[PDB]
RNA sequence: GUUGGGCACUCUAAGUUGAUAAACGAGGAAGGUGGGGAUGACGUCAAAUCAUCAUGCCCCUAUGAUUUGGGCUACACACGUGCUACAAUGGACAAUACAAAGGGCAGCCGCGAGGUGCAAAUCCCAAAAGUUGUUCUCAGUUCGGAUUGUAGUCUGCAACUCGACUACAUGAAGCUGGAAUCGCUAGUAAUCGUAGAUCAGCAUGCUACGGUGAAUACGU
RNA sequence: AAGAACCUUACCAAAUCUUGACACUAGAGAUAGCAGGUGGU
């Protein structure tokens, strides 16, 4: 009795198990406080449960892996709007509306060549 | 058990390989599917001109596309590989 | 490069330290990779022939 | 107060204050005061005529202040006596760890004289 | 840009006061993309408000803004041989960027010695109508209401 | 600095010009291009007519210069000026 | 300016001409693959020669050859490609086994034309008129586009220009097109002939 | 997850899909050539390269060749490009998290630099910024680490000219920079680390990789 | 120039060679008992 969702964000992969409960997250067998650094992180990926109005209703077990910390706590906001689909098909009108569906494409730019940077040019001088 | 590893510059005929020991073995006994191991790519940056203009690069690649295939209560099938010969730029090694 | 830089480069040195790489095509002593032993001029002309096995022009 | 001849400052730790003998920097002070049994966090003011002499002992045994001033002139006196590379650069005031000249070496060299 | 106006960016609301304006000016705080501490000197500037003005930190805040949000500006003009600054009314998205560029602008110049303590003592100085953000403010106004004769450029 | 696991480098050549002196009194020049071989204490008293790219130098050894190496008492560049 | 059709499409549209594997013996095998297309270049340059495939596996290297004319490599009773097969033997100490394929439509293959253009300009021929002529016998023989140009001191000038002629469509931006080019040189006594020749065929 | 067990989830990599008379909300991961790369028309600069290579003409058979040593690293100055700083959004100390991309065969006890299993999804090279606390208290200082002295480590036949790093000591200018001038529109700028080529040793350069991560665009 | 202590390296000094580098003792070592040219345009 349990919804699976997998969100992605830059190079962050979080699988993410939905169980009733009281709306605890635990991620990597740790407490979301104690594994993420803000309290605003913290309330990125409990935007689900606003929007679909959940809150307290599921538990979160997390396994991320990859990227930092802010790129986790929005895999595991993406992996939970994935997983709240399972258990209810008709949360996607909500969730849709707040953007919560969406697999955020924003990755790191590659560098370029004669570049300092993947947009930065070297400091220029006409003399 | 049979471990067996390829190697090749260019997929098309790594997958075509991979078939042809997937079927060889199936031919004569139990085969663990082809397993595409990661790709290997170098990269080389050089300088486009001869003499100067730094800022204009070339870049190149050489890919190694790899793959594993595992076999398992094999004793025709050890010689049936053995005797296989492959596209010439595909390296076996055939861990009998 | 010259020729004696050629042969001077191919003899075997008084010291270990003494040995360098050039370009096994032109000889050129500076920007020779060591996988295939060629400059960076002859490695691209190569390339563009398809006589470099696997390599190819790269973008990502 | 006065440890090796210097009145190192008075409401700074003991750590700190004795860093401004000639001689004594981060990792002696720390080593000075684990010898001489003293806190390390002690303001220098707050430190007991008792654990001031253990320190002044202490101190007595590393070479400080003028002791160490003649012995670094007597080193470059020696290499200009010699008249070596480095000693030739040490009386035409120029850098003589082999950096570069043509550019940035003007704490050897002083302002620019354009 | 000459093809058109650019969609901009939401926020969220901070989790502490529930509100945008606060994140944007943590976003003002932050340099070099370090978020922690720019959160912890907003916050911690907050407390300081709320216990040395008795109030509310975030109703401390909101007035304080309203001290340094200008309703006019000056932007340049060329006419013919003479640069004329042509006064202009600040769109309400301009001024809540005025506002908060201009309050972390003036508390980085005080002199007390922690950002914290700068920026709480220019919210509780622009909440009673003074300060270097205020002062800012009122001189733009000041040379705004000396250049409305020129309204009528464009 | 070398390691002192591998001792002080004298070329074995200059060594033995040095050793080949001893017990005399009568000391000769040693012309000697060996810039990079350490001044050891039995260089003391001897001339070495070092080269400086161009031509050779003497330097005359004293106790103070020894562990110093022979290239540093003979300047390879030439500045008098601006 | 202009990048190198050949190079654009290696390992895309266009296969290798060296088809081997190697880890730590690449440079090695790298330049006896060298070692071997100079000596093929060299000993077959009258022999039509547009290209050459090795191929190495099981100390065995496997040559192909694509000659127009394949009775000049072969000889008369293959008694030619058994000396030069020896002579590799020798440069390499490995076992060299050598295919020849023919290759019909000579008027097709962009190295074949540019060679014959050079060798044309080394006896005096109109730098126009031998880039004319093989753009005719390439759009009858069916290609969809042919571009030829010459480069250098044409008949002597002193001062260097490029000519160049094309008919058809020769697409040097689309990437799936299989355009065939090649460079050639002209030893003329005013120096160094650059002939160049796109060929798309479809 | 070091294995018994499984191929669920993740991942890997082959195939297959992946949504504008012109043009100017729904559904969907993505909406308008989605982001980025490769790709650079006819021509201009007699632009660069005879020193990668090749080559006409000029040009000796010593302007050819070998070695040891020196120089390419000089130093009154002037200019370009960068790195580190001028500090409290910080320094020092202690504890504790989270990456990606690559490379590897004779290759991957001492305070200290250092010394004495794996030919690869297997082993090694190998995160920092951050977070939590303690302390420093606005001082050219517990900022800064230039310069210099001493003693070492490693590579190398050999670190004088002229290597890198370490320890102790020393502790310069520098307290946000005139006229002027540069980059950047979003995972960008800024900032923080990581890897590779060259390479015995030597990277503040180059190429590449991820982490944190903005402000603003009214208008021509 | 994607790697100037020697080598690279071309430049300088000295010591050496003239179908030429290429097609145990003495000495700093190299060494004794038609090609070439990183020369010019
Ligand atoms: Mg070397
Ligand atoms: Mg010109
Ligand atoms: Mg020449
Ligand atoms: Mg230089
Ligand atoms: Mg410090
Ligand atoms: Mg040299
Ligand atoms: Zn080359």
């Amino acid at each position: 009795v349990e919804y699976r969702g997998t969100g992605r964000r830059k190079n962050s992969v979080a699988r993410v198990r939905l169980v009733p409960g009281e709306g605890n997250i635990t991620v990597n067998n740790r407490d979301v406080r104690e594994y993420l650094p803000f309290e605003s992180l913290i309330l990125d990926l409990n935007q689900p449960f606003d929007v679909t109005e959940t809150k307290g209703n599921y538990d979160v077990l997390v396994n991320v892996h990859g990227g930092g910390f802010t790129g986790q706590a929005q895999a595991i906001r993406h992996g939970i709007a994935r997983a709240l689909l399972e258990a209810d098909p008709e949360y996607r009108g909500s969730l849709k509306r707040a953007g919560l569906l969406t697999r955020d494409p924003r990755m790191k730019e590659r560098k370029k060549p004669g570049l300092k940077a993947a947009r930065r040019s070297p400091q220029f001088s006409k003399r | 058990k049979i471990r067996i590893r390829l190697k090749a510059y260019d997929h098309r005929v790594i997958d075509q390989s991979a078939e042809k020991i997937v079927e060889t073995a199936k031919r004569s006994a139990d085969v663990s599917g082809p397993i595409p191991l990661p790709t290997e790519k170098s990269v080389y940056t050089i300088i486009r001109a001869v003499h100067k203009y730094k800022d204009s690069r070339e870049q190149f690649e050489q890919r190694t596309h790899k793959r594993l295939i595992d076999i398992v209560n094999p004793p025709k099938t050890v010689d049936a590989l053995m005797g296989l010969n492959l596209p010439s730029g595909v390296d076996i090694e055939i861990k009998l | 490069a010259k020729t004696s830089m050629v042969a001077k480069q191919q003899k075997k040195q008084k010291y270990a330290v003494r040995e360098y790489t050039r370009c096994e095509r032109c000889g050129r002593p500076h920007s020779v990779y060591r996988k295939f032993k060629l400059c960076r001029i002859c490695f691209r002309e190569l390339a563009y022939k398809g006589q470099i096995p696997g390599v190819r022009k790269a973008s990502w | 107060a006065r440890i090796a001849g210097v009145d190192i400052p008075r409401e700074k730790r003991v750590v700190i204050s004795l860093t401004y003998i000639y001689g004594i920097g981060t990792s002696t002070a720390q080593k000075i005061l684990e010898e001489a049994n003293v806190s390390a966090d002690t303001r220098v003011k707050d430190l007991t005529d008792d654990e001031l002499g253990r320190i002044r002992e202490v101190v007595d045994g590393y070479k400080v202040e003028g002791d160490l001033r003649r012995e670094t002139n007597l080193n470059i006196k020696r290499l200009m006596e010699i008249s070596s590379y480095r000693g030739i650069r040490h009386r035409r005031g120029l850098p003589v760890r082999g950096q570069k000249t043509k550019n940035n070496a003007r704490t050897r060299k002083g302002p620019v004289k354009t | 840009p000459r093809k058109g106006s650019v969609p901009k960016r939401d926020v969220l609301p901070d989790p502490i006061h529930n509100s945008k304006l606060v994140t944007k000016l943590i976003n003002k705080i932050m340099l070099d993309g370090k978020r922690g501490t720019a959160q912890r000197i907003l916050y911690s500037a907050f407390d300081l408000v709320e216990q040395r003005s008795g109030r509310d930190a975030l109703e401390v805040f909101e007035e304080a803004i309203n001290n340094i949000m200008p309703v006019l500006e000056v932007k340049a003009r060329r006419v013919g041989g003479s640069n004329y600054q042509v006064p202009v009314e600040v769109r309400p998205e301009r001024r809540t960027t005025l506002g908060l560029r201009w309050l972390v602008n003036y508390a980085r110049l005080r002199g007390e010695k922690t950002m914290e303590d700068r920026l709480a003592n220019e919210i509780l100085d622009a909440a009673n109508n003074t300060g270097g953000a205020v002062k800012k403010r009122e001189d733009t106004h000041k040379m705004a209401e000396a250049n409305k004769a020129f309204a009528h450029y464009r | 600095a070398r390691s002192i696991k591998k001792g002080p480098f004298v070329d074995e050549h200059l060594m033995k010009k040095v050793e080949a002196q001893e017990g005399s009194e009568k000391k000769q020049v040693i012309k000697t291009w060996s810039r990079r071989s350490t001044i050891f204490p039995n260089f003391i008293g001897h001339t070495f007519a070092v080269y400086d790219g161009r031509k050779h130098v003497p330097v005359y050894v004293t106790e103070d210069m020894v562990g110093h190496k022979l290239g540093e008492f003979a300047p390879t560049r030439t500045f008098k000026g601006h | 300016q202009k990048i190198n059709p050949i190079g654009l499409r290696v390992g895309i549209i266009r296969d290798w001409e060296a088809k081997w594997y190697a880890e730590k013996d690449f440079a090695s095998l790298l330049h006896e693959d060298l070692k071997i297309r100079k000596f093929i270049d060299n000993e077959l340059k009258e022999a039509s020669v547009s290209h050459v495939e090795i191929e190495r596996a099981a100390n065995r290297i496997n040559i192909a050859i694509h000659t127009g004319k394949p009775g000049m490599v072969i000889g008369k009773g293959g008694s030619e490609i058994e000396k030069l097969r020896n002579k590799l033997n020798a440069l390499t100490d490995k076992k060299v086994h050598i295919n020849v394929i023919e290759i019909k439509k000579v008027d097709l293959d962009a190295r074949l034309v540019a060679e014959n253009i050079a060798r044309q300009l080394e006896n005096r021929a109109s730098f126009r008129r031998v880039q004319k002529q093989a753009i005719t016998r390439a759009m009858k023989l069916g290609a969809k586009g042919i571009k030829t140009q010459v480069s250098g001191r044409l008949g002597g000038a002193d001062i260097a220009r490029a000519e160049q002629y094309s008919e058809g469509t020769v697409p040097l931006h689309t990437l799936r097109a299989d355009i065939d080019y090649a460079h050639a040189e002209a030893d003329t006594t005013y120096g160094k002939l650059g002939v160049k020749v796109w060929i798309y065929r479809g």
